[PDB]
RNA sequence: AGGAAUUCCCAGUAAGUGCGGGUCAUAAGCUUGCGUUGAUUAAGUCCCUGCCCUUUACACACCGCCCGUCGC
């Protein structure tokens, strides 16, 4: 049998065009799951998070943003509705849309600061692919919750559209803009 | 797009004298100031004030495209609405900040909306995000004109000290930029960014 | 306005035109779209990147009728009230094929097999063959007044015509000849067919 | 200048110094058969791969 | 440089188990770099004469 | 070739409270003010500060290019040295202008030099020979680019109001013209006015 | 929708919700149990603020003397 997420997409089609972030992204045959609800213990120790499927992050770092804590079913049927409209909309595989929008998003290099109490520096640095996709996550999540805020548009169509152009590359995205921006202060201060 | 103006250094301060609460000036309370050797010379509320006149009369806030930011010496912020009109003259003005800085916010009296309120910091969580951060000083060598920095199409904060003496040093700006061969004061200084505006801008 | 057939806002606008729009059509791929309005121009945008991709102005009237071919997403027809119907198809700048209509435009439908496209003007109603650029192979009129809408049935072979006089006409494309009448209370401004023939809508003057 | 790739193959320990990154010691993936020491932010084991966008700044130097 | 001054110390004959750790220590974890330089040809010829017989 | 503002209208007089001599302020004087019925409102001063202190620091005066003149509404023409330095302070402001009026003049504190002067009325005498007057209200309907009046080598008059309300009209201006389209105060007009002036005659 | 400052917090933890009891002290707009839903980041250094100790079991291997003052 072939295990599809919510029953319609697929995830043989799904592929990675970053060397780096194949461990770090869990989307293959082995972590292919129906829904993004399993009730693991994904923190129990460190780095066993690379391990829980990237839906069911992008679930959980959607409960914590703008919401009351510990509903996830409501953040499940959001995932789905943004997914549907992310297809109707695209047209192609939302799995994939939402892996090289996770790509996309990542920072390359960070600024240490070294700080005191009258000015601060900063050195560039590396960053690690794990950290590299929990901003791209937060990024995301972040931006859907921004966009979503006291307009008349429901978060489902926000996030959709998030996805949509941070995939695309396009900089009319949030996380776009805060890793160019992020990447542009490590440039100066190298 | 639209350019962001964020008073760096403001002397807005409230000090108590007899029976009654004024904002602190060099002047009227320079026996006080003397007192608990405070040096003076550093309460000048008047570059704040020189320097919004210019802002809040500018066309550019005429049209509608200044948002102007101010952070005191205290790390108090302030955020000062486009439809706010400032005191022109120097005594109900200080009126203005000592009722702005105890009641936390000045709503207008002919509008249901708020005028001028005081915010969380730092002041870098407020911009547009992706916006340019440019800071305006004298130490810099190189004479760089204002309409080359002009962005398109997008949003742009520039920072000006309000202090007569002293360096604008924070944290969220990358280049530092002079615009002029000679020492000019923040409320010029206030004039010459935004008139560059208007023009690049086709507001005329 | 792109709308979802189950929710309550617009998921896209597009603010490309400056006066009141009134033909708007998808393509042969599902994700661009084909407008035409008052401003004497014809936009073509694409769904998900939120932009407009193509413009054209070479009308001279409120364009009010377009269709666009299910073949090919480059193919498709304009017409106006300039009594001009302009082809602005393939990957180009300018129209490729341009046709002449007596009186103004009401609507326009293309055949999907064969390239055939029928217009209706006033009474007239005419038939042009794409093979042969321009050719009018037959004009006909059955109606007393102007011809508003044109519909195509389930099989190719039939043919509905509506017009201002409680009047629809039914013809077989094989011989151009009327083979069916419809008579009605009030004038027929919109004609639709539902699979093979099951619903027959008509919408008139009044509510 | 071209973006390079790097493995991780020794984690040295954490700066103190420089915030709280990590000293690492990375190997490019192309057959040079070079080794560098660079700075990481975030958590970092053996066997990671970085993305370098200069690959000649060198973590401890004059 | 330091393969160059190392030569030095061990041919003096001073203080050789150190600087033999220490250049052993070297040479192993920058294995696949220091065989593509061909300009340190000549300096491992001179180190391989000079470490045997002098241990 | 140099500038040459004049200030009319402006709100300058000395006037009697107990024994000490202190400049007609609106605020100050609210109480003798509303005596005699002459209108409040009218005493405005402050216009004339801030407009002194752009002008003053503008780097076409210190350049030496520029030439300032007060006309104010009870007839004194005052002179200005471009080595002035105009107070920042509003009241130490209205303390110089105090022993101008009685004193008819003041002396540098480190020289014999003359920073301020009264002289003798028109002013017009004392312009230089070959120079045109134009005149600046927002009244007129077309507004005129002040790139476009600059004359190349050629000494040039303007006039602003410094006045409260009302519009400029004197003998000697030839021509009338507008800067924009909005209300604008005399300070950001002198602000402009000194702007534009600058680029074309080579300082930056 | 609550400034300046300041307090607390690492896994069924933070946060939301309901349902009981008044138990020889404490508890009434309070106090304590029970269950349901359930997260983001971190698993490491002495850089700041500090705390606790030390500087006299001879396998192999490694290593090879902390300093100063005043009293008797
Ligand atoms: N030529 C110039 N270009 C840009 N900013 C200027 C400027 N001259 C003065 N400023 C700004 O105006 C403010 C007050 S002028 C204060 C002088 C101070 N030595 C200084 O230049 O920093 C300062 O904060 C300064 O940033
Ligand atoms: N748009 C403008 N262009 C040129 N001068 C202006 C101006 N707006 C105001 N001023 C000058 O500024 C002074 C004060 S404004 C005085 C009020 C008058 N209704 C007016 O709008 O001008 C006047 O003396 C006037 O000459
Ligand atoms: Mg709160
Ligand atoms: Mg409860």
């Amino acid at each position: 049998p072939d295990i599809k997420l919510f029953g319609k997409w697929s995830t043989d089609d799904v592929q990675i065009n970053d060397i780096s972030l194949q461990d770090y992204i869990a989307v293959k045959e082995k972590y292919a799951k129906y829904l993004p609800h399993s009730a693991g213990r994904y923190a129990a120790k460190r780095f066993r998070k690379a391990q829980c499927p990237i839906v069911e992050r992008l679930t959980n770092s959607m409960m914590m943003h703008g919401r009351n804590n510990g509903k996830k079913l409501m953040t499940v049927r959001i995932v789905k509705h943004a997914f549907e409209i992310i297809h109707l909309l695209t047209g192609e595989n939302p799995l994939q849309v939402l892996v090289n929008a996770i790509i996309n998003s990542g920072p390359r290099e960070d600024s240490t600061r070294i700080g005191r109490a009258g000015t601060v520096r900063r050195q560039a640095v590396d960053v690690s692919p794990l950290r590299r996709v929990n901003q791209a996550i937060w990024l995301l999540c972040t931006g859907a919750r921004e966009a979503a805020f006291r307009n008349i548009k429901t978060i489902a169509e926000c996030l959709a559209d998030e996805l949509i152009n941070a995939a695309k590359g396009s900089s009319n995205s949030y996380a776009i803009k805060k890793k160019d921006e992020l990447e542009r202060v490590a440039k100066s201060n190298r | 797009r639209r350019l962001i103006v964020v008073l760096e250094g403001a002397s807005l301060e409230t000090v108590k004298v007899g029976k009654t609460y004024e904002l602190l000036n060099c002047d009227k309370h320079k026996s006080i100031l003397l007192k608990n050797g405070r040096d003076p010379g550093e309460a000048r509320p008047d570059i704040t004030h020189q320097s919004l006149l210019m802002l809040m009369d500018s066309p550019l806030n005429r049209a509608g495209l200044l948002q102007v930011y101010i952070h005191t010496q205290k790390n108090v912020l302030i955020e000062v609405n486009p439809q706010t009109r400032i005191p022109r003259t120097f005594d109900r003005f200080c009126g203005l900040m000592v009722q702005l800085l105890h009641k936390l916010s000045v709503r207008a009296a002919d509008g249901p909306q708020k005028l001028l309120k005081v915010i969380k910091n730092p002041v870098s969580d407020h911009f547009p995000v992706g916006c340019m951060k440019v800071g305006t000083s004298f130490s810099i060598p190189v004479v760089s004109d204002v309409r080359e920095l002009v962005p398109s199409s997008d949003p742009i904060v520039f920072v000006v000290g309000a202090f007569a003496h002293g360096k604008v040093s924070v944290e969220y700006t990358e280049k530092m930029v002079s615009i002029s061969n000679y020492p000019l004061s923040a409320a010029l200084t206030c004039a010459k960014l935004t008139t560059a505006f208007e023009e690049v801008w086709g507001v005329i | 306005q792109l709308f979802d057939i189950s929710g309550r806002a617009p998921l896209r606008q597009f603010e490309g035109h400056t006066k009141a729009v009134h033909t708007v059509d998808f393509t042969a791929d599902k994700y661009h779209v084909v407008s035409g309005a008052d401003d004497y121009t014809v936009k073509l945008w694409d769904i998900p990147n939120s932009k407009e991709i193509l413009t054209f102005k070479e009308h001279s009237d409120y364009v009010r009728c377009g269709c666009a071919s299910k073949l090919n997403p480059d193919l498709f027809i304009t017409g106006s009230y300039d009594h001009t119907v302009k082809m602005f198809d393939a990957r180009t700048s300018e129209s490729v094929l341009s046709v002449e209509h007596g009186q103004p435009v009401e609507s326009v439908l293309l055949f999907p097999s064969g390239g055939l496209l029928v217009s209706a003007g006033g009474r007239y109603v005419k038939v042009w063959d794409m093979l042969k650029g321009g050719q009018l192979l037959v004009s006909l009129k059955n109606h007393h007044k102007t011809v508003t809408c044109l519909c195509l049935s389930s099989s190719g072979q039939r043919l509905l015509s509506g017009s201002l006089d409680r009047k629809v006409k039914v013809y077989s494309t094989t011989s151009y000849k009327v083979v069916h009448s419809f008579d009605y209370a009030a004038s027929i401004l919109s004609l639709a067919l539902a699979h093979e023939d099951e619903t027959i809508v008509v919408g008139m003057t009044n509510g | 200048q071209p973006i390079k790739l790097a493995r991780v193959t020794k984690v040295l320990g954490r700066t103190g110094s420089q915030g709280q990154c990590t000293q690492v010691r990375v190997e490019f993936m192309d057959d040079t058969s070079r080794s560098i020491i660079r700075n990481v932010k975030g958590p970092v084991r053996e066997g990671d791969v970085l993305t370098l966008l200069e690959s000649e700044r060198e973590a401890r130097r004059l | 440089d330091i393969l160059k001054l190392f030569n030095e110390f061990i041919q003096l004959g001073s203080d050789v188990e150190l600087i033999c750790r220490c250049l052993f220590f070297l040479l192993r974890i920058h294995f696949g770099q220091i065989t593509s330089n061909q300009m340190l040809v000549p300096v491992i010829e001179k180190l391989r004469e000079t470490t045997i017989s002098k241990v």
